[PDB]
RNA sequence: GGCUAAUCCCCCAUGUGGACCCGCCCCUUGGGGUGUGUCCAAAGGGCUUUGCCCGCUUCCGGAUGGGCCCGCGUCCCAUCAGCUAGUUGGUGGGGUAAUGGCCCACCAAGGCGACGACGGGUAGCCGGUCUGAGAGGAUGGCCGGCCACAGGGGCACUGAGACACGGGCCCCACUCCUACGGGAGGCAGCAGUUAGGAAUCUUCCGCAAUGGGCGCAAGCCUGACGGAGCGACGCCGCUUGGAGGAAGAAGCCCUUCGGGGUGUAAACUCCUGAACCCGGGACGAAACCCCCGACGAGGGGACUGACGGUACCGGGGUAAUAGCGCCGGCCAACUCCGUGCCAGCAGCCGCGGUAAUACGGAGGGCGCGAGCGUUACCCGGAUUCACUGGGCGUAAAGGGCGUGUAGGCGGCCUGGGGCGUCCCAUGUGAAAGACCACGGCUCAACCGUGGGGGAGCGUGGGAUACGCUCAGGCUAGACG
RNA sequence: AUGCGCGCUAGGUCUCUGGGUCUCCUGGGGGCCGAAGCUAACGCGUUAAGCGCGCCGCCUGGGGAGUACGGCCGCAAGGC
């Protein structure tokens, strides 16, 4: 099986290339609890149809890029800006922290 | 902790720093005498303590003391370091082994011949 | 090619061998695709050699090749007989 | 808001017991409910009854103890010795079928919760799933 | 070398007979016959109450000697019994029992145990026909332990064996003394021997 | 510079077929079919010579071994907080068996980071192993799997495969030969040497076995390997005797001078017979090959040992090595004498300043025993990093206080989804190991055969209490 | 020398500030004794140091040492 997961478009910025964060789910090997964590998929969207907020199934592919092995597979939510403005506000906060 | 907490921070595991570099982790080091002295004893005893200054085959200058009764250690006599320390002692880290290189060993001893490195007489 | 051979599995002066399907350039000793039978060639116990014809007519029928001995082996096991 | 709406219910149970109260008033919940249920039918309370106070709905639970014994400190031994948590908010806890903990060598009881209802974990067991691990009682 | 040296010593310090002699452990001479205290300069000193180090390592040596074995094959047998399903103190006890030697011995082809031991090891004993010089060897129920056909005249068998005509042996064991063999049937319980053993504070100061 | 053969190189043909552009069809990333057009095949040799063999060529499958890509897991320091220019994507192209900034050109302005980027330190990874009740900690020698390297650094050539340990080129360091122009090496293969070190083996035997390369074979090669040697390094087996033998010798020790002790221990009696000598003497070895049959199936025949005259069996046969630690408490084992804060002990507590079970000897005793101790190191105890399984008023420990960002956490009822959770099936979880059982060396160690178990992940199916999500209600929280 | 929030577990008494048919009752603060319970003790106890949940901060023998080095603040002193 192709591996197939679901993210939520975050970048806009490339030419046919999208990148797709991506949560997941899983319990704590000693500690026990549930933890989440999450990564930026680079996918390939050929078609530049794909836009900011939508959240996509994706899918594991053959090499496009460095960087690009996944192609966006469908549409499911579309528009939940919400998940961009929770993520943006992480990379804004990524300005404190320093010297 | 809150198990978040843990899930955050973790817990520290502890190592411990070794009483002994002979370096190598080696089981003994050879060495050969720089100074062979007497010492006195920490504060609760009196007595004067056969030791050795060593240079280690190991790069360390070392004090090694020299149990048993009689010994034949001097300046330039080459020594086998043994590890574990002298407690009434100041700075003394290592034991010389007895009966190795220019170490004799303990000359009439009867009783516990290994340490002390004395073979076992002969009877009549 | 890939050969259906002996690898020792015995101890010193005490030799069993397992009948084994493996590629040629293997160790002799080291990991193999299947184990067809096995041979005690001390005759120690009463079953000395097993071999499973079944499979050793697939490995066959796919053209692994059985060295000497491991076809005399076989062939004691009647892997090669026709009636 | 109670962060944990089932402990705060063992808990109520706790001190209620550990004061020889006669009953006790816990805010309702259908699962509170079947835990209770769950209590009842292996005879670790007296039993409930689903009551109203200022117009909410409660569940009150009837406890029950010992005889009185003797000597000094006649109060009687608890039926609840020991109740609690096992699964809270912020460390979830989830035994498959294999993990299923007996309890004070078969004398006391866990509660799961399963997607075959809330059972003992005999009951679990012999129904062959697991679950969320709710609570020990004993 | 499984200890060789003076014994009715150790009869001595465990405080009770173990019958390391055979026949005159037997006699008014056992030294638990009028010295039934222990060796050396101190005694006959009233004794301290022991610590349950001492109860326990004591014990252990009581059982150690009776079977005269060394510590590291008693140890690894006792281990092998902890590992064992049953009662690892009984179990214990039935792999000792399964000692070839011990089997000659409890067979009354030979008077003491280490007598036996001397008697495999110069392969008087066969086991089911062929002779077994280990010492060691674990007989197992159904086994037939013989003299050596070839040492069937021999001396000190021959008293050994018209001793054993009319004596009864072991319940776990079948004699046969016109044919000097003997089967093993069973394993035996704790209640089959009478060792002057609690096994449990064997199995406790190995648990140290 | 000259000659010459081929299964060496080339050219024309045959085109089963295949490759490439283009079109259509099916399928869906470059999979399959089809049509026109262009392009592409070969090699001989042996005979029991009219046929059979060993080969060659093209194509389609198979098998086996690989390449590349992805999810997840994978040490320490944040007193390393920002990193990034082929860097991030796009188009076209180069390159390859193949995807790919792998490389290039042109375009865009991206990519990564407190979910720890960048930097520094350390390190082959694993099956497993050690330890632990477990959870966990520690580890990765030997054996098996993977990777990486072959004096250091680069590079390509040949080839199915290498960027190749006993192949090639160059730079560097080193050794050696030199007629000073210039050459030759590369044991992290087996042995062995030397240096370093507390320390790690024979310049052995053999190709008989198993395995590998080439050969139609016969065979040839094989320090892979099968064996032997040295080391108590480990593990297991076994010996240094067995039975009798005094109210209990000498010696020695202690002594209240009566005696107590070493002790059945010795002496001695009888018996057995490690060592050792003689005779027999293996298994591992049946194939390849030859013969009939058909070079098949099948049947028959022959050769072939390093270990080694070894193991083993039979006969004969001698009473035949014991040592090391310890005896103040933890800890099992006490007395005398010597010494007099000395000499010395010592893991901690602490012993020695004239009555020392703590130093040193002796008698005695305790413990292990061909070993016994010591040193180093790991886990243990240590619930002393606390998931299991700790805490913070005064013992170490509440931030000086707030605001709120990320993040963690979320009242009552209903419905959908079924991600977490749970269940069934299935695939995988190699072998070895661990486990159980039977078995083979007289036992064991060691070994074989069988069986069981199992986390995790893949796929299909199912459950819906709880957690989440979506939808819709409520008011006990919150705000107004 | 006692982080914040919430829920739960006898009472007695004194007080500050609301409401109520105003011996008294019912909220919200401040004190003292004290049930259960906790605690090494002293003590805490509806203003928990009790029973529970969520989340943050912190601890891991004393001395060396709030030192050295590094970084970051600061005009400095000095701070982290
Ligand atoms: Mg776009
Ligand atoms: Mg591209
Ligand atoms: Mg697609
Ligand atoms: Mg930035
Ligand atoms: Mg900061
Ligand atoms: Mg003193
Ligand atoms: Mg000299
Ligand atoms: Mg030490
Ligand atoms: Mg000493
Ligand atoms: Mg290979
Ligand atoms: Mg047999
Ligand atoms: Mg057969
Ligand atoms: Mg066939
Ligand atoms: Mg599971
Ligand atoms: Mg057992
Ligand atoms: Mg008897
Ligand atoms: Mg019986
Ligand atoms: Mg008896
Ligand atoms: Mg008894
Ligand atoms: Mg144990
Ligand atoms: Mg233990
Ligand atoms: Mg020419
Ligand atoms: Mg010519
Ligand atoms: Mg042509
Ligand atoms: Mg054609
Ligand atoms: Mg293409
Ligand atoms: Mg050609
Ligand atoms: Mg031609
Ligand atoms: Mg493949
Ligand atoms: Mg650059
Ligand atoms: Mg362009
Ligand atoms: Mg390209
Ligand atoms: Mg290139
Ligand atoms: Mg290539
Ligand atoms: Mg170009
Ligand atoms: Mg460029
Ligand atoms: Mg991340
Ligand atoms: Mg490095
Ligand atoms: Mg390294
Ligand atoms: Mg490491
Ligand atoms: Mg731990
Ligand atoms: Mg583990
Ligand atoms: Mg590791
Ligand atoms: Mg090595
Ligand atoms: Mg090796
Ligand atoms: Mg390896
Ligand atoms: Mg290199
Ligand atoms: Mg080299
Ligand atoms: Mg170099
Ligand atoms: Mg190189
Ligand atoms: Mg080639
Ligand atoms: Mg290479
Ligand atoms: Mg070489
Ligand atoms: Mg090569
Ligand atoms: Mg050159
Ligand atoms: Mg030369
Ligand atoms: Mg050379
Ligand atoms: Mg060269
Ligand atoms: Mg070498
Ligand atoms: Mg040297
Ligand atoms: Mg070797
Ligand atoms: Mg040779
Ligand atoms: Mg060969
Ligand atoms: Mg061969
Ligand atoms: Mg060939
Ligand atoms: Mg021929
Ligand atoms: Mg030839
Ligand atoms: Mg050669
Ligand atoms: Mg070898
Ligand atoms: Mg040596
Ligand atoms: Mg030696
Ligand atoms: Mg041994
Ligand atoms: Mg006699
Ligand atoms: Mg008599
Ligand atoms: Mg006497
Ligand atoms: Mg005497
Ligand atoms: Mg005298
Ligand atoms: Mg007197
Ligand atoms: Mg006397
Ligand atoms: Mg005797
Ligand atoms: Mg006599
Ligand atoms: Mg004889
Ligand atoms: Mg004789
Ligand atoms: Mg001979
Ligand atoms: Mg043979
Ligand atoms: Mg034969
Ligand atoms: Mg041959
Ligand atoms: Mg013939
Ligand atoms: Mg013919
Ligand atoms: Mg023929
Ligand atoms: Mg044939
Ligand atoms: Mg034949
Ligand atoms: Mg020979
Ligand atoms: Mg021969
Ligand atoms: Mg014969
Ligand atoms: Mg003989
Ligand atoms: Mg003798
Ligand atoms: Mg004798
Ligand atoms: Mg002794
Ligand atoms: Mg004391
Ligand atoms: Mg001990
Ligand atoms: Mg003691
Ligand atoms: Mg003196
Ligand atoms: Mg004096
Ligand atoms: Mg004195
Ligand atoms: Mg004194
Ligand atoms: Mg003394
Ligand atoms: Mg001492
Ligand atoms: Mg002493
Ligand atoms: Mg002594
Ligand atoms: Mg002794
Ligand atoms: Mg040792
Ligand atoms: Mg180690
Ligand atoms: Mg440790
Ligand atoms: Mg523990
Ligand atoms: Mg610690
Ligand atoms: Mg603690
Ligand atoms: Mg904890
Ligand atoms: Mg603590
Ligand atoms: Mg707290
Ligand atoms: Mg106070
Ligand atoms: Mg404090
Ligand atoms: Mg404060
Ligand atoms: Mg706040
Ligand atoms: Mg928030
Ligand atoms: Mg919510
Ligand atoms: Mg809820
Ligand atoms: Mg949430
Ligand atoms: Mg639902
Ligand atoms: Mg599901
Ligand atoms: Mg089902
Ligand atoms: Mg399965
Ligand atoms: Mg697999
Ligand atoms: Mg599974
Ligand atoms: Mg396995
Ligand atoms: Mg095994
Ligand atoms: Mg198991
Ligand atoms: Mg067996
Ligand atoms: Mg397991
Ligand atoms: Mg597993
Ligand atoms: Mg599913
Ligand atoms: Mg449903
Ligand atoms: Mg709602
Ligand atoms: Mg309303
Ligand atoms: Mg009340
Ligand atoms: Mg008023
Ligand atoms: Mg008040
Ligand atoms: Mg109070
Ligand atoms: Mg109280
Ligand atoms: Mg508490
Ligand atoms: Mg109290
Ligand atoms: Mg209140
Ligand atoms: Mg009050
Ligand atoms: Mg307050
Ligand atoms: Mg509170
Ligand atoms: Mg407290
Ligand atoms: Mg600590
Ligand atoms: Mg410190
Ligand atoms: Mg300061
Ligand atoms: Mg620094
Ligand atoms: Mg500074
Ligand atoms: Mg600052
Ligand atoms: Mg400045
Ligand atoms: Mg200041
Ligand atoms: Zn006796």
């Amino acid at each position: 099986p192709k591996k197939v997961l679901t993210g939520v478009v975050v970048s806009d910025k490339m030419q046919k290339t999208v990148t797709v964060l991506v949560e997941r789910q899983f319990p704590h090997p000693l500690y026990g609890k549930v933890i989440k964590r999450s990564k930026k998929y680079l996918a390939h969207d050929p078609e530049e149809k794909y836009k900011l907020g939508d959240v996509v199934e994706i899918i594991e592919s053959r090499p496009i890029s460095k960087r690009k092995r996944f192609r966006v597979l469908r549409l499911v939510e579309s528009g939940r800006m919400d998940l961009v403005e929770k993520y943006l506000i992480r990379r804004q906060n990524y300005e404190s922290l320093s010297k | 902790p809150t198990i978040n907490q843990l899930v955050r921070k973790g817990r520290e595991k502890v190592r411990k720093k070794s009483k002994v570099p002979a370096l190598k982790g080696a089981p003994f080091r050879r060495g050969v005498c720089t100074v062979v002295r007497t010492v006195t004893p920490k504060k609760p005893n009196s007595a004067l303590r056969k030791v050795a200054k060593v240079r280690l085959t190991s790069g360390y200058e070392v004090t090694a003391y020299i149990p048993g009764e009689g010994h034949n250690l001097q300046e330039h006599s080459v020594v086998l370091i043994r590890g574990g320390r002298v407690k009434d002692l100041w700075g003394v880290r290592y034991h010389i082994v007895r009966g190795v290189y220019d170490a004799a060993g303990v000359k009439d001893r009867k009783k516990s011949r290994s340490k002390y490195g004395t073979k076992k007489p002969k009877e009549a | 090619m890939v050969k259906i051979r002996l690898a020792r599995f015995g101890s010193k002066h005490n030799p069993h061998y397992r009948i084994v399907v493996t590629d040629a350039r293997r160790k002799r000793d080291g990991k193999y695709i299947e184990k067809i039978g096995y041979y005690d060639p001390r005759k120690t116990t009463p079953d000395w050699l097993k071999v499973d014809v079944e499979r050793a007519r697939y490995w066959l029928s796919v053209g692994a090749q059985p060295t000497d001995t491991a076809r005399r082996l076989l062939r004691q096991a009647g892997v090669f007989r026709q009636e | 808001m109670l962060t944990d709406p089932i402990a705060d219910m063992l808990t109520r149970i706790r001190n209620a017991t550990r004061v020889y109260k006669e009953s006790t008033d816990v805010p309702a919940s259908r699962f509170k409910e079947e835990i209770l249920r769950i209590l009842a039918r292996e005879g670790f309370i007296k039993g409930y009854e689903r009551v109203d106070v200022d117009g909410k709905p409660y569940l009150r639970v009837y406890l029950k103890y010992g005889p009185r014994r003797q000597g000094p400190d006649p109060r009687p031994e608890q039926v609840i010795h020991h109740i609690r948590r096992i699964s809270k908010p912020g460390r979830r806890v989830y035994v498959g079928v294999k993990e299923i903990p007996r309890v004070r060598r078969g004398l006391g009881i866990a509660i799961l919760s399963t997607s075959k209802g809330v059972l003992t974990d005999r009951e679990a067991r012999k129904l062959g799933v697991g679950g969320e691990l709710i609570c020990e009682v004993w | 070398g499984r200890y060789i040296g003076p014994v009715c010593r150790l009869c001595r310090r465990e405080g009770v007979k173990l019958y390391l002699k055979g026949e005159r452990c037997y006699s008014p001479k056992c030294a638990m016959e009028r010295r039934p205290y222990p060796p050396g300069q101190h005694g006959q000193k009233r004794a301290r109450r022991p610590s349950d180090y001492a109860v326990r390592l004591r014990e252990k040596q009581k059982l150690r000697r009776i079977y005269g074995i060394s510590e590291r094959q008693f140890r690894n047998l006792f281990e092998e019994a902890s590992k064992k399903k049953g009662v690892t103190g009984s179990v214990f006890l039935g792999l000792l029992e399964s000692r070839l030697d011990n089997v000659v011995y409890r067979l009354g082809f030979a008077v003491s145990r280490r007598q036996a031991r001397q008697l495999v090891r110069h392969g008087h004993i066969t086991v089911n026909g062929r002779r077994v010089d280990l010492p060691s060897y674990r007989v197992r129920p159904g086994d037939e332990i013989a003299v050596a056909e070839k040492s069937r005249n021999l001396e000190l068998i021959r008293q050994n064996l018209e001793a054993m005509k009319g004596r009864k042996v072991g319940p776990w064991l079948s004699l046969d003394v016109e044919g000097m063999k003997g089967k093993f049937l069973r394993l035996p319980d704790r209640e089959d021997l009478a060792l002057p053993v609690n096994e449990q504070l064997v199995i406790e100061f190995y648990s140290r």
